[PDB]
């Protein structure tokens, strides 16, 4: 009786979207023609029955973009998805944030909150929500902001997930992504209780540096991202030896109110060549799991203390496995924890091994782990892409267009103070009594 | 007659629950049907005490299941000799407590405390005379040390003249499951000391303390530290239903064991206990009991025996041994460890022997005493709560389902005083 | 049959593009499982106490047959040949 | 009734354990399993000297083995005769000393000896009544003797009413067998001497040649070496076992062997050994014949007092006119302020094999010189800081050093200094 | 319980273990696919999967791909774990400025990296071994540094050294003398031992046993991996007296500044269809300490002896070799110390050698491996500071190392580190 919807935006929200179904799809049985395989309902979390035969997987895939929704609609995942659910607008933003947030996303809301509401009405159990977009898109942005703020006062006590990709310090695809990319961090602060790094230029090395692919693409890095949504949803759809609800996420990594971005990683990822010479211990997986390179956000983990770090645990792993290795986790002198958390772990078991999507380059393997937690060093990001800003606002290049757009001049200074306040936070959070 | 019913709560309290009550029934030969199928006729005389008479000669324990998280009990119907349990007592919710005290007993559980009770209630009156409480509850969660005490806090107001037994799993420093096992622990541990009568505490790092060296099992699982746990309790009233040259029930334990009003902690111990190659080369006997018995390994709790001085001794074997033997047994020792046991009253050490052993074994013996190192684990507990308090960290959700700062400061004045006047003794002189 | 980059004869010729690269040691066998499996331990907790096994006793010696007295019921029966004592010593 | 525990230490310890019992297994007829399969009444009368009870029937001895190196425990395990101890009794670390006395004194020693200490007391306490500790350990190995000595120390405090019993090998300069071998020994005496109240000196070198003199054996092994001390073992505490004519319990003949209180190390042999025997042949070969298993020559001092033991049936009238005959005879192998300081005893059950055998047991005065070159090669060593710093870096300094050189210098003046008394 | 790391850097330090491995895969029995053909010993040096093969913990480094590839296309595709076959891109050539702050570090701290992972999962580490050539820039650059980091990560911990200095007067290097000059220093006081395997020596020890007129490169390296299991040999099996890797550092060094050590094997029969003999223990023994048969061109009568530590592996009995302990003494060619009265270290293990086949090897069922430290070492050491010597007088060779960022004074520094070492060994030997 426990479910939560899934809101796609944005390009590369749905491209990783379509991941994350191909992954769920496979493991709870579903074939991609959605009749049941020639009950145990656990699968009641993501699908809902629709009475003989076939399922119809809770989701609502929006972008205002038209070529994403087409590409879906015309390939084999055709008969699964509700075909009123494909809400398409007709002119994209162009990356245009404020033509998303103010004069195109506003028509496009409405029927997104329209079936946001009937998808609400058939769940019993609705703990949490999930949202999949970027902020260095114009489109995505706005839009995004805009479900969020309407989603938070329709229902509010209900629990906030976030799921976006910030652009790599490095590396890009558009020119102007910063000032979206603050801007999206302008308005996502008031209506988030979790936030996640997902910077891209990450990505790429675990698919060189272990994964040994020469010359990935994105598909590549999509169909991991799918595993990191799936690792987090075994809890919620099996029994677990040590069960963790969706109230106990923010329960443990949001030491204040506003704190609320974290850094995921997970391992371990080995193609079927590696592996075969390992041991797969948990001593020394849980030893990879903190190790400076697996993280996948592009920080150093080695410039700040640690807070507090949230694990789960799945496969045939043993209790006496993990704490055992937990405590030798404290042993090490290279990471130091802050004064004020006696402890910063939080464990969960389960007995379902992790899945692999047929004809990819992940490898079966009886444990798994994945590590989300939030350190002080998240900071760099904003300071880095703050920074940035300033080279862009010294001569009001490109000023020109977003002003126009509808959105006010003053609308830039109010957010500084927003990013240069959260810096003091951090700054502040960190001193020891 | 002269009975107790049993309420769990919390994921702690069903798997326990679901254990404990697996040891009782194959020692009273009834099938998980309901049906009894002993070999002795010994094994009905006390039979109202644990369960009910109805239709059909079957059989039905009396336990309640209560929580806010459905799938804890689901887990135990389905499980071995699950269909003992009355559906009618099953109660559950659908929202989750997330480890907030606050939550589970503020919001919630008094929207679902009223169900249990009244259902609760039932058997009360249903039962011929009730004797006593025993609760079984998890104080470094958040559902069940809510609940759990928010029943505890209800149901004492009613049955002022009963008796009540607390087994609780305190959390301890070296292993840790949640980030706010600090703040709630010393929350319930306010409640509790104040309406608690007896309660045990029992640390998980010292159960896999005791099987790691001991029972030297490859792996232990789960299911391995929960029927030791449960055989600790299972004999604490073994001499109450059988025959026995010295009767001890719940409330002789309770008076040879608690001194003064609010010292009412305690440790438990169970033997014998050692690993296969001990099987075959040990010998059992009284003084091989004992022994055992007062090794400092053995105690379940983290607190070191070594590092406090006992007040209090009761033993309860298992089978026929003679009283003279272990009179000395519990006499000679209390000679050798003079300035680990009170000075201020001789004869420190009880002696209880019921003619029932438990079955498997011939020598068998539930070791429970107060001593003063369990202060440790308080004291330990006592900064750790403060540690992150002078931040607030952690606070917002707390102060966010109507709780505010006064009551928690409270919270660690009872404790900070309560260490104090428990080791205050420590160093009195006669 | 290696001629340029078709098939596999070390690493050096297999010039791996588009999405990975091939297999080397042995192995993608399409779904072998590496690890060593674990949750194995055999003896259970509850089956610790309970039964207490013991020594079981250990086997006597067998001893010997006694000739002395073969001799003796040999007498007293009534043979005196040599092969007639073959005789009654099996019996 | 007055039974012994035994506690072993080291390489040497653990291996010769493993023999030992087996000698004395092979005494009481007792099978591998456990069980009882003896033939004479007296043989279970006493049991409790060397056996405990358990379930079953079976019968465990109370001896433990304690190491800072697996080799010995999981190599010992293996062999015939290795399931009747305790697997709990079983200590063992996970590092060894690499024969640096040092290491097991004082480091490793403190953190795992906790362990050994733990075993000790639960045997002792089981007890009806401590009748004496037996421990066998080497001066020159490494890792037993490191902790073997602070055992030695902590037991007598915790028991100053026992009597304690203790076996030593002192390395010779004709078998040197490790380059540390002359710092380990001479500190080992220092505590021995402080804390052990009995001690019996073998040399290694001088086993090899009663097996190639008397025993005329082609091959020496350590497994037929260990089988000589197990004889001599048994025959200190054979009359403690089994009736005789005058008993003596290992109290006596401390009382009868002791004459003064810093004089406790003692040269022991057995007999008879060969490749119809009657009294007269035993004795000869008691003082003489090569059989003494110690460096040390008899002949190059005077005897303090000596004992004998005779084990099955015999005249005593024998066994005091061969006493007597043999002082007269071998004045000057005695002094003459210790006047009749010969001990004797006589016991009905005699080794399984051999009708009649002695065992050597006399306090000779020549045992200065294990002192003297032992002493000799400690100075070498010393005087230029050859190998100095391995001691020094792990809690020891050469202040310490010193100190032994005087106890034993001391020593040595003191014991030489018996041997010229004259009254 | 048991276990230990191997490192192997260099071409000279790569190839050697080459030989190390196959002589241990074939010791131990493990296929060389790593698949069990129809116990634990392996566990000193092998770990499980555990429901399969068994791999070596042996890390390669070095600076060019063109030996590291060859074990990627010799005839040992599989065994060796790839992802710790770390290479690099250019070479040092001969360069210790090049291959010491140029490039190695860019290598540098990878190889931690997988050394530490290897280090986690086993669990009784008694220490490592490293390999190296001193008469080569990359191999001196990188090892020296590599051997720097090792003891400040962990410190107490054990480790071995098995050099390979220049020879006499054959080499194959030109400017040998500049880069082990400086190695020396910085190995002087960063690793607990290390050995001498001049090259020469290696030659003559076939030669005038096995009987072959056409020895090259392979051969001598048989002669390596031979070595390693005599020493080693107690560390996996059983022994009437074992001996572990602590109790070799801790009985050979006189003084903390004298920790140099020699090598020697014997007997070596060549592989001939003759009865032979049984080849007593007795008179094997012998033919360890006559100087022709020794490992290095070091003459242990030019010097004197400081103690020496033997191993006899196969069937021997201690009584043969105490007995033979003493003859040994009495010969007046070799002479202990006064300070030294016993200086003698004996192990005996059971195993008869495994033979590798195909080499030149044979079956015998005695054999010993004689390692003792004599005062006489300075002469190897005498030799290479003359040649040193002669060439910096006139700054030769020095342009094409300073210019990499190598400082100039060091070379000052160095070479009186070799004068204050010499001097060390001469003071030692002075009679009391
Ligand atoms: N993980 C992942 N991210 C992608 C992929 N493709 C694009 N992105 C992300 O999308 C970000 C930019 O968003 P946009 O390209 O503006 O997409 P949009 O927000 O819908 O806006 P439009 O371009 O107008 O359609 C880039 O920074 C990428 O990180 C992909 O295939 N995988
Ligand atoms: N024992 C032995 N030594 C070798 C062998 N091959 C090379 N060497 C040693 O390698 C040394 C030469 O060093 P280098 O040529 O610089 O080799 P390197 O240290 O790897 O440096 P680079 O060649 O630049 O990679 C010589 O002194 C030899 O002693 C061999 O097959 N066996
Ligand atoms: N022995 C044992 N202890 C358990 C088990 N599951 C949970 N626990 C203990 O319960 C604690 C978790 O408490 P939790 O269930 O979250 O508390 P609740 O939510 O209020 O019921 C952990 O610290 C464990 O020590 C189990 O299967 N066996
Ligand atoms: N009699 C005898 N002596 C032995 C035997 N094995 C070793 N030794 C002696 O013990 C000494 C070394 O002791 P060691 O084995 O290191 O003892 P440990 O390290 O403490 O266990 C050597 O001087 C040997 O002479 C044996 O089997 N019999
Ligand atoms: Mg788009």
């Amino acid at each position: 009786m426990r479910e939560v919807i899934s809101i796609h935006v944005g390009q590369g929200g749905i491209q990783v979207g379509n991941a994350c179904w191909e992954l769920f799809c496979l493991e709870h049985g579903i074939q991609p023609d959605g009749q049941m395989p020639s009950g145990d309902d656990a699968f009641n979390t993501f699908f809902s029955e629709t009475g003989a035969g076939k399922h119809v997987p809770r989701a609502v895939f929006l972008d205002l973009e038209p070529t994403v929704i087409d590409e879906v609609r015309t390939g084999t995942y055709r008969q699964l998805f509700h075909p009123e659910q494909l809400i398409s607008g007709k002119e994209d933003a162009a990356n245009n944030f404020a033509r998303g947030h103010y004069t195109i996303g506003k028509e496009i809301v409405d029927l997104c909150l329209d079936r946001i509401r009937k998808l609400a009405d058939n769940c019993t159990g609705l703990q949490g929500f999930l949202v999949f977009n970027s902020v260095g898109g114009g489109t995505g942005s706005g839009l995004g902001s805009l479900l969020l703020e309407r989603l938070s006062v329709d229902y509010g006590k209900k629990s906030k997930l976030g799921f976006t990709i910030y652009p790599s310090p490095q590396v890009s695809t558009a020119v102007v992504e910063p000032y979206n990319s603050i801007l999206s961090t302008h308005s996502l602060l008031e209506h988030t209780d979790v936030a996640v790094m997902l910077d891209n230029e990450a990505i790429y090395d675990i698919c060189r540096r272990n994964l040994d692919i020469e010359r990935p693409t994105y598909t590549n890095l999509n169909r991991l991202i799918a595993q990191v949504i799936s690792s987090l949803t075994a809890s919620l759809r099996f029994d677990g030896a040590l069960n963790v609800d969706i109230t106990e996420f923010q329960t443990n990594l949001v030491p204040y109110p506003r704190i609320h971005f974290m850094l995921s990683s997970y391992a371990p990822i080995i193609s079927a060549e590696k592996a075969y010479h390992e041991q797969l211990s948990v001593a020394e997986i849980t030893n990879s799991a903190f190790e400076p390179a697996n993280m996948m956000a592009k920080c150093d983990p080695r410039h700040g203390k640690y807070m507090a770090c949230s694990m789960m645990y799945r496969g045939d792993v043993v209790p006496k496995d993990v704490n055992a290795s937990i405590a030798t986790i404290k042993t090490k002198r290279t990471i130091q924890f802050v004064d004020w958390c006696p402890t910063g772990f939080k464990v969960g078991i389960n007995y379902q091994p992790p899945t692999v999507v047929p004809g990819g380059d992940l490898a079966k393997v009886m444990r798994a782990v994945c590590m989300i937690s939030n350190s002080t060093a998240i900071a760099e990001v904003f300071s880095r892409l703050d920074h940035k800003f300033d080279l862009m606002y010294a001569k009001r290049a490109f000023v020109h267009w977003y002003v126009g757009e509808g959105m006010e001049e003053g609308e830039f200074s109010e957010a500084r103070e927003d990013l240069a306040a959260l810096e003091k936070d951090y700054e502040e959070v960190g001193i020891e009594t | 007659m002269r009975e107790i019913v049993h309420i769990q709560g919390g994921q702690c309290g069903n798997q326990i629950g679901a254990k404990f009550w697996e040891v009782i029934s194959d020692e009273h030969g009834i099938d998980p049907t309901g049906t009894y199928h002993g070999d002795s006729d010994l094994q009905l005389e006390r039979i109202n005490v644990y369960y009910n008479e109805a239709t059909g000669g079957r059989y039905v324990p009396r336990a309640i299941l209560m929580d806010l998280e459905p799938g804890t009990m689901d887990s135990v119907r389905a499980g071995p000799f699950g269909q003992l349990f009355r559906p009618d007592n099953f109660v559950f919710g659908q929202t989750g407590a997330g480890n907030n005290w606050a939550k589970g007993h503020y919001t919630e559980g008094a929207e679902l405390i009223d169900s249990v009770l009244d259902v609760v209630r039932k058997e009360a009156e249903g039962c011929d005379c009730l004797q006593g409480f025993q609760i079984t509850h998890s104080l470094g969660g958040g559902t069940g040390s809510g609940m759990g005490t928010l029943l505890i806090s209800k149901v004492r107001e009613e049955y002022p003249d009963r008796i009540m037994e607390t087994f609780s799993v305190v959390p301890s420093p070296k292993v840790s499951d949640t980030v706010v096992e600090p703040y709630n622990a010393t929350l319930s541990v306010h409640q509790l000391v104040e309406n608690a009568d007896e309660c045990m505490v029992i640390d998980n790092e010292a159960l896999y303390d005791i099987c790691f060296r001991t029972l030297k099992l490859t792996t232990p699982t789960y299911g391995d530290l929960n029927h030791l746990v449960s055989a600790a309790m299972s004999g604490v009233t073994c001499c109450l239903r059988f025959p026995g040259q010295l009767n001890s029930d719940l409330r002789k334990l309770a008076v040879n064991l608690i001194p003064f009003p609010r010292l009412h902690f305690f440790m438990i111990g169970f033997a014998p206990l050692t690993s296969r190659g001990s099987q075959q080369y040990r010998a059992l006997t009284v003084p091989e009991l004992t022994q055992q018995m007062f090794d400092a390994k053995n105690m379940m709790c983290a607190a070191d025996p070594r590092h406090g001085r006992y007040l209090t001794a009761s033993a309860l074997f298992r089978g026929r041994m003679s009283t003279k033997e272990v009179d000395e047994q519990m006499l000679n020792v209390q000679n050798k460890n003079s300035s680990y046991f009170v000075e201020w009253i001789p004869n420190n050490i009880k002696s209880s022997i019921c003619d029932i052993p438990p079955k498997g074994l011939k020598m068998a013996v539930t070791f429970v005493g107060n001593s003063t190192a369990i202060q440790e684990m308080f004291k330990r507990v006592a900064e750790q709560f403060t540690a992150m308090f002078r931040r607030k960290a952690f606070l917002h959700w707390y102060t966010g389902e109507g709780m505010d700062e006064m009551e928690f400061t409270e919270a660690e004045s009872n404790m900070n005083d309560l260490v104090s006047e428990y080791q205050q003794y420590q160093d009195a002189t006669a | 049959y290696p001629w340029n980059n078709r098939t596999q004869n070390t690493l050096l010729l297999k010039d791996d593009v588009g999405r990975s690269k091939p297999s080397a040691y042995s192995l993608p066998p399409v779904d072998y499982t590496y690890g060593r499996p674990l949750e194995r331990d055999e003896e259970g907790a509850k089956e610790v106490s309970m039964t207490w096994k013991y020594h079981a006793e250990t086997r006597p010696k067998e001893p010997d047959r006694d000739f002395a007295k073969l001799n003796k019921m040999s007498l007293t029966q009534g043979l005196h040949k040599s092969n007639q004592f073959s005789d009654y010593r099996k019996r």
